């Protein structure tokens, strides 16, 4: 996987295609069917039951295994279609940060029929309500830090990593986290501000590959640090079935993350979890 | 025999389906372009009659067509199309859909080995498997042509490859005709020892001129050449044996043999020459220009072995035409060429085409092209060198394709043997300094008191074109390197293992300046 | 004996199609087949 | 960077790159004869540019500094030069003031460096394709020895001095004031990258690649002046490592590694298998020897016809000068011509003839003589090349398997996505082509085009289904098409297309599963299926799929391979007039597509086996007067789609499934 900023014409063309292909469809393994597993409806936690909730895991021991399994699956569901390479991931730790120029427009040309075409990061379509979702603007990731200074989410991010155990590191990771959501949702009803339609924008799956990079850095620091890095203070909280990725089949198509469902075996994502990053640079300066 | 080689080349062929059509007919087969130019390639008759019982084949029938295709240009994997006439006999056309429409077959290349037929001449032997009725018949089938002074003398024949030089242009002589260096070297020399074949034949020869096998042991020059004046009482005078020397019309002298110490030294085993080593490493190779270069210092060296320091001998490449010898060795050298196919065909690796000259073999070949030098008319339509590979179509043979007396199983068992272990070469440059010269080179350690290593030759007169080898030439001291006892791996080892001394000694006995040739470098060759 | 049986239901005549014959093929076990050596002995002709 | 060049001592940045020049040290600073130790065309170049970057970033680390150099990357296309030396004076707020930039020029006894951009660096590729420096770096890493890539990496190396230097002298275009421009030092740490992805991906071959073995006698020679006592090198650590055995390992020794090793966005083991598939057809190469002419010049070249007029080939550079040692490479040296004969469809054997012009800086026109006879050559494509060891090749995109061990999820979504098909209504118009209507005329009068009966049938049915699963991928079904066999005995109808109805959770809801019938459009009726009753329990496919194998030619093998395909398709159509039997409407059912998926696979397993046995597989020898021309519905253009229907049409073109498609298999096991 890499950063937005790195990747030419024809990634980007090829993913589009990829992206479209997985939109039109309209199978249990489609976009829809698969944005389903983080908002509404409820189907969580047995969906036989009465009671209705959703199973996306929020500030509690378990939010970065459960994002980099929803992310893994969605890897997996989409180089089938012909991804060559991982996810790209957005850096909004960047200094200076703005919207991605890549989904920020509406329409773009297909230069090999030489003609126009509708992109699909532009908007995504509400299955059941039949209504999309409507990104909003806000200056706030648009400031220019000052000369010298850093921004805020950068020293949040730093304030985020100080911290040398896991017990306590993932609530400001969590509230750190959330910023950035409502700052690409703002005041529109249907947007990343709220949990009720968070996966059908695209740009979810980047944020939370960023998430999961950063949680990557955070174990090659502890590591470089020597100290142990296992969240051993949820060692009763990991052992639980990560619903839903921990049911049954055709409900679980895919069988990786239906096997990897413990978390105990989900540390180690260059060997179990069949991807890896090209760097782990932060702000043009190394774990070193 | 003959249609065994007939089947070698491919052909295309028009396929049918036929019946009986109660009725006698002529069918005319057309084969036309697809801009609706038509060509009557051939014709033949259906025979039938109202009482005949109805029939028809159960498989294909074939029809020649390659001709009037290789004749028009029209290849086969072309477009075209078939077209069918039929006359009746009582003049009335007859409608081609009666038949049905034809298909066109091709029959490809037969890659299996033929072991050809031909009469008990041009069949070059061996030359110390020669009798006395063979050898008698040889000398004065070739002194009754080296006392002519026509245009077809032997001094006129020997012109081209020596001089008077009359190349590029034959109006204006530049430099000598001899091509060197590039690939076409083999082809070239190969079709100029054949071109005296048809001279002798029609002089009066009586078997072609024998191949002596130098690569095995040489107590010295053999006796048919060694052999000075002898008695017949035929025509009741005795005849000096033209084995020995030869006119020169021009400068009235003759050419001096002279042999060489070095070329007495035997192997290890004593049952093979010190260039048998070099000989198979010569074979071992695969791809063709690779071959050629490390194949052309190979011949090279006999003629400094035997020319001596002489300006009117082998060792010259202006006069080297006038001496037997020249065509004796060079016997040796298509032999070389032609037993490299044999082992060609087993991994079975494209040999016919050269894929690193392809610019080369479609070019003009001097100087038979033009009719003006030679009037063979034989050889007249032969200045493409690639229709040579196929040596059978040029009337000859050899009796066997063996070395040094073994066959070709032992020949790959060797070379296995010496692929097996690993090995040290050293590469040279090499390209044209306008003489002929040594390179001898001694390996020498840090110690500064070393052995002598070997050496190498070059030739090249003072008429012929600038030339460079393409790749380097290959010589093998890990023998050498034996005797030293340093291992193979203390060449890599960060101990400083050796280096060379080099040097060039020019023929008249000066020595040239290192400067004019590169600097060698020592190659690793790993295990297979 | 040929007959025709269609997707119809019905029959057709076998002289719509050319009458089949019967082939044999020996096994592949043939080694060697070519003969050792020739005869090597002329053979006279009357000059006309 | 500013503290290093205001410096002027054995420390000072001036010393540091006038190394590379003049005054001279070289070989010895004992020599009535001086030259430099810019060994160009030797075989320790690399190994001498790797000391000196590794130097240049000794010294400049003791000015306050972090990381290393950072590299330019030159090979992926960019429209300017870098912002980081675009700049000649530059704004600082640290001080609020604007001062000169430090990379825009360098003052050098008495003079400064000078730029003169040509415009042949700011082109823009054609989309999908590489640009040119791109493909002829990229064409330096096929060759698994470093004995013949120095020679390709060494004139990408100097191509760039003339790209952007101009025609200046003073400039970095020459050799004499190259070393003294900042943009140098970058530009030979990328190069020093492009090395480092050369032993990568030798070691990701396996070869050794810490010692190479062509060399040796002079990679031996430790280098100058990087040998010399501390009082004409500051430094110590490249003095030690002076001897050129070393300079391999680099992360082993010298503590310091790239961290993109990605070229244009191709990981490792991608670009293998690009190049590998580049390698897989025949091509066409031009070949030069090289010395020196005491002056760097460009050298073009043009193809002369002798049936015609003479074309150019592009052109590429080298370097040189008065004041440096000769220099001979071993071996030929390579450039691409395929291009251009593409472009002039010339026979790959024609005859004709190359030209050199070798040409100065300025314009003036040397003597078009001082090459010898340049050559060319032709390398034949990794398919013609035979091991007999099987094929060993890996494909992407698609992967046909075996459905009956496809999993539910794929299957509901392949069986939904059909169904949109069906809604969307093109599945009638894509599948006219096999049978009735008449898309298709001949003899006056309304026909179908369904080839049959010759050699190019298997080629129009592989075509076709190809043609069918793309536009049925279009919809993003999770898996390609599969294939039903019928090698092994079935024991009933296969479950995915006998089962009465599917149950969608997305719905929660029965629906009838499409597999059974369709409505042909505008006909009033739909298909029927109906089976035989003695399609099952027998081995007469197999031994008859068997006996039919067994053959070498391919135009009897064309016969058989009919015979058993119309066999299963007339039993299992039965009675039904609409149905498998009558290929006039045969075709639309998807047991039509599951059935040919099959039938391509036994013709690929055929293939297989000619490979193993020798024998010439990809060419034909039947209907020759036919196998140029592509097929007929195919070769129009408003009916097909796009790419493979309208470019690789040609029967010949068909063959090469693996690469000219990109489509592999499962496997190629035949019924265990
Ligand atoms: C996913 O499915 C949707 C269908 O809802 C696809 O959108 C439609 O795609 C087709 C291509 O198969 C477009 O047809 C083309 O339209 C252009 C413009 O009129 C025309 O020039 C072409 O000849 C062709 O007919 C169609 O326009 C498009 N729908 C709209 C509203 O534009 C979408 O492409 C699919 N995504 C994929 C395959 O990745
Ligand atoms: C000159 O020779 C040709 C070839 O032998 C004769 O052509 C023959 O012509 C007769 C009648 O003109 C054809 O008879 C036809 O038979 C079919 C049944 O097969 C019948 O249905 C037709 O009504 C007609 O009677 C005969 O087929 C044809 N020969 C061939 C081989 O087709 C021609 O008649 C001869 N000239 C004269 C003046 O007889
Ligand atoms: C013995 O052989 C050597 C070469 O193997 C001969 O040396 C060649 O000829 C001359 C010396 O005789 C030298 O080059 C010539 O120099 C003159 C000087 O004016 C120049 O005009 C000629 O054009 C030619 O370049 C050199 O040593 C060598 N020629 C080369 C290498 O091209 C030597 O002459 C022979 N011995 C005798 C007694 O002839
Ligand atoms: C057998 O099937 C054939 C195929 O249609 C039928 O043959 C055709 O029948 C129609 C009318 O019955 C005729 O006009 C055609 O001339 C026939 N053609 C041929 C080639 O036979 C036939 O009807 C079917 N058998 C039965 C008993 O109906």
């Amino acid at each position: 996987r890499k950063d937005v900023d790195t990747l030419t014409d024809e990634e980007v063309y090829e993913l589009r295609q990829a992206l479209s292909r997985f939109q039109n469809d309209t199978s249990v393994n489609g976009y829809q069917s698969v944005a389903e597993f983080h908002g509404l409806p409820a189907r969580c936690p047995r969906p036989d039951a009465r009671v209705r909730y959703a199973c996306c895991v929020h500030g509690m021991a378990t939010f970065p295994h459960w994002h980099r399994l929803f992310v893994v699956q969605v890897e997996d569901a989409l180089k089938s279609r012909g991804l060559h390479f991982g996810i790209p991931y957005w850096d909004w730790t960047r200094p200076g940060t703005t919207v991605p120029a890549i989904a920020s427009k509406e329409t773009y040309v297909d230069p090999n029929s030489g003609s126009s075409v509708h992109n699909p990061f532009f908007n995504a379509p509400v299955a059941f309500l039949g209504e999309t979702t409507s990104r909003q603007v806000q200056p706030e990731l648009s400031t220019k830090p000052e000369y010298g200074d850093h921004t805020a989410l950068f020293d949040g991010m730093l304030l985020a990593l100080e911290q040398r155990d896991f017990c306590d590191f993932e609530v400001q990771f969590e509230v750190v986290h959330n910023l950035p959501h409502f700052l690409v949702g703002g005041f529109a009803s249907y947007s990343l501000s709220t949990l009720h339609y968070s996966a059908f924008d695209p740009i979810f799956i980047l944020h939370h590959s960023n998430v999961d990079r950063l949680w990557a850095i955070w174990q090659a620091l502890q590591i470089k640090r020597g100290l142990p890095y296992k969240a051993h203070c949820a060692h009763t909280m990991t052992h639980e079935l990560l619903k839903p990725f921990g049911f049954a089949p055709p409900l679980n198509s895919n069988e990786k993350t239906y096997s990897h469902a413990r978390p105990t075996n989900i540390y180690d994502y260059e060997h179990e979890l069949e991807y890896a990053y090209d760097n782990l640079q932060f702000g043009g300066m190394t774990i070193d | 025999s003959l249609i065994n080689k007939q089947k070698e080349k491919s052909r295309a062929f028009a396929g049918f389906l036929l019946g009986g059509i109660k009725t006698s007919a002529h069918v005319d087969i057309k084969v036309c372009t697809p801009e609706d130019v038509c060509k009557d390639a051939g014709d033949f008759d259906v025979l039938g009659g109202t009482a005949e019982m109805p029939w028809s084949f159960d498989r294909l029938y074939r029809y020649e067509i390659t001709e009037v295709l290789e004749k028009k240009g029209l290849s086969v994997d072309d477009a075209f199309t078939v077209k069918v006439e039929l006359r009746a006999l009582n003049g009335s056309i007859l409608s081609s859909s009666l038949i049905p429409t034809p298909s066109v077959l091709y029959e490809p290349k037969s890659r299996v080995t033929s072991i050809q037929e031909l009469p008990p001449n041009r069949v070059r032997h061996e030359i110390s498997h020669l009798d006395a009725r063979a050898t008698m018949s040889l000398k004065a089938a070739l002194r009754d042509l080296q006392k002519d002074g026509t245009k077809s003398g032997w001094q006129a024949l020997a012109a081209f490859h020596g001089v008077p030089a009359l190349c590029p242009s034959p109006e204006a002589p530049k430099y000598a005709c001899c091509l060197h260096g590039v690939p076409t070297f083999p082809h070239w020399h190969r079709l100029y020892t054949l071109q005296v074949e048809q001279a002798l034949l029609k002089h009066g020869s009586t078997v072609a001129l024998p191949y002596w096998d130098w690569t095995l042991p040489i107590s010295q020059l053999p006796s048919l050449f060694t052999e000075q004046t002898f008695y017949d009482a035929w025509k009741d005078e005795v005849l000096e044996n033209p084995f020995a020397r030869g006119y020169i019309k021009e400068s009235k002298g003759y050419t001096v043999r002279d042999p060489q110490p070095e070329l007495f030294k035997l192997s290890a085993d004593g049952k093979h020459s010190v260039l048998f080593d070099e000989v198979l490493l010569v074979l071992e190779q695969t791809d063709y220009c690779d071959f050629e270069v490390q194949f052309e210092v190979t011949h090279n060296a006999i003629h400094y072995l035997v020319g001596g320091h002489q300006s009117y001998s082998l060792s010259s490449l202006h006069y080297s035409s006038y001496d037997p010898i020249f065509f004796t060795h060079h016997t040796f050298v298509d032999k070389i060429w032609a037993v490299w196919q044999e082992l060609q065909k087993r991994r079975g690796l494209p040999y016919d085409r050269a894929d690193c000259a392809v610019n080369y073999m479609s070019d003009a070949m001097q100087p038979f092209n033009s009719v003006v030098l030679n009037e063979n008319a034989f050889t007249r339509t032969h200045a493409l060198p690639k229709e040579v590979f196929n040596y059978q179509d040029l009337n000859f043979r050899y009796d066997d394709m063996k070395l040094g007396g073994l066959n070709l199983d032992e020949l790959e068992e060797e070379i296995r043997q010496h692929q097996s272990k690993a090995r040290v070469f050293a590469g040279f440059l090499l390209h044209g300094i306008g003489t002929s010269a040594e390179v001898r080179f001694s390996v020498c350690q840090e110690n500064g008191k070393c052995t002598r290593a070997g050496a190498i030759f070059v030739l090249g007169g003072s008429l012929e074109m600038p030339w460079a080898f393409d790749r380097l030439y290959k010589y093998d001291i890990t023998d050498t390197l034996n005797e030293l006892h340093i291992r193979p791996e203390d060449v890599f080892n960060a101990d400083a293992p050796f280096s060379l001394r080099y040097e060039i000694i020019a023929v008249n006995g000066t020595a040239l300046p290192p400067s004019s040739l590169s600097k060698p470098t020592i190659i690793f060759k790993p295990a297979v | 004996e040929i007959k025709i049986r269609a997707y119809n239901g019905s029959y057709l005549e076998s002289s719509v199609l050319r009458r089949p014959s019967l082939i044999f093929v020996p096994g592949e076990d043939n080694s060697q087949d070519q003969t050792g050596k020739t005869e090597r002995r002329l053979i006279r002709k009357s000059v006309t | 960077l500013q503290s290093l060049e205001d410096d002027t001592s054995i420390n000072g940045f001036e010393h540091i790159a006038a190394f590379h020049g003049q005054p001279n040290w070289c070989p010895s600073p004992d020599a009535e004869k001086k030259f430099a130790c810019c060994a160009h065309g030797m075989a320790v170049f690399p190994h001498w540019h790797r000391l000196l970057t590794v130097q240049a970033e000794n010294a400049l680390r003791a000015k306050g500094f972090q990381d290393g150099l950072p590299y330019w990357d030159w090979t992926l296309p960019m429209t300017a030069l870098p912002e980081i030396v675009a700049g000649e004076t530059y704004v600082n707020p640290e001080t609020n003031l604007p001062e000169p930039n430090p990379f825009h020029h360098g003052l050098v006894e008495g003079k400064k460096t000078t730029r003169s951009v040509r415009d042949e660096l700011f082109e823009k590729p054609k989309f999908g394709r590489l640009t040119k420096i791109a493909e002829m770096v990229l064409l330096a890493f096929e060759q698994t020895d470093f004995c013949t890539f120095e020679v390709q990496y060494e004139i990408a190396h100097n191509y760039i001095h003339a790209l952007v230097g101009g025609n200046e002298s003073y400039s970095m275009a020459s050799l004499r004031y190259t070393a003294y421009d900042p943009i140098f030092f970058l530009h030979h740490s990328n190069t020093d990258r492009i090395w480092a992805i050369w032993q990568a991906l030798q070691h990701y071959r396996g070869l050794p690649y810490n010692s190479a073995n062509c060399a040796i006698a002079s990679l031996r020679k430790p280098l100058q002046p990087f040998a010399q006592t501390s009082t004409i090198n500051p430094d110590h650590i490249t003095r030690d490592h002076s001897v050129p055995f070393e300079v391999f390992d680099y992360e082993r020794s010298f503590q310091y590694h790239y961290d993109d090793l990605e070229f244009n966005g191709f990981s490792i083991p991608q670009l293998q298998r690009e190049i590998l598939h580049r390698q897989h057809d025949e091509r066409v190469f031009a070949g030069f020897m090289l010395h020196g002419i005491r002056k760097s010049a460009l050298v073009t070249l043009e193809v002369c016809e002798p049936s015609g007029p003479c074309h150019p080939e592009g052109e590429f550079y080298i370097l040189g000068d008065e004041y440096e040692i000769p220099w001979q490479y071993d071996r030929l040296f390579q450039y691409e011509i395929t291009d251009i004969l593409a472009k002039y469809k010339l026979e790959a054997n024609d005859r004709y003839s190359v030209k050199y012009s070798v040409i100065d800086l300025d314009g003036k026109k040397i003597s078009s003589e001082v090459f010898g006879k340049v050559t060319v050559v032709v390398r034949p494509g990794s398919e013609t090349k035979k091991g007999e060891i099987d094929k060993n090749i890996v494909a992407s995109s698609h992967i046909r398997r075996n459905l009956q061990d496809l999993s539910e999820g794929e299957v509901e979504s392949l069986k939904s996505a059909l169904r949109r098909m069906q809604d969307d209504g093109t599945f009638g118009k894509i599948a006219s082509f096999h049978g009735f209507p008449s898309l298709c005329t001949h003899e006056g009068r309304k026909v179908a085009c369904c080839v049959h009966g010759s050699a190019v049938f298997p080629h129009w049915h592989r075509l076709y289904v190809d043609q069918v699963e793309n536009a049925l991928l279009a919809r993003g079904s999770a898996v390609s098409v599969p294939y039903w066999d019928w090698t092994q005995p079935i024991r009933q109808l296969p479950a995915l297309i006998n089962e009465a109805s599917y149950f969608d959770s997305r719905s929660q809801t029965e629906e009838s599963n499409p597999f059974f019938q369709v409505k042909i459009l505008d006909t009033g009726k739909v298909t029927t299926r109906d089976p035989q009753p003695e399609l099952f329990n027998s081995d007469y496919l197999l031994n008859n799929v068997l006996l039919a194998l067994e053959q070498t030619s391919f135009c009897d093998f064309e016969i058989q391979f009919e015979i058993v395909h119309n066999a299963l398709h007339s039993l299992v159509g039965g009675r039904g007039l609409y149905s498998l039997s009558s290929l006039d409407y045969s075709a639309f059912d998807p047991l039509f597509f599951l059935h040919h998926a099959n039938v391509d696979r036994i013709w690929a397993i055929w293939q297989a086996l000619q490979q193993y046995r020798g024998l010439p597989d990809d060419k034909s020898d039947c209907a020759l007067n036919i196998m140029r021309q592509p097929l007929k519905p195919f070769n129009d253009k408003g009916q097909n789609e796009f790419d493979l229907t309208n470019r690789y049409s040609r029967p010949i073109d068909v063959f090469d499934y693996s690469n000219h498609f990109d489509y592999h298999y499962d496997t190629l096991n035949f019924n265990s």
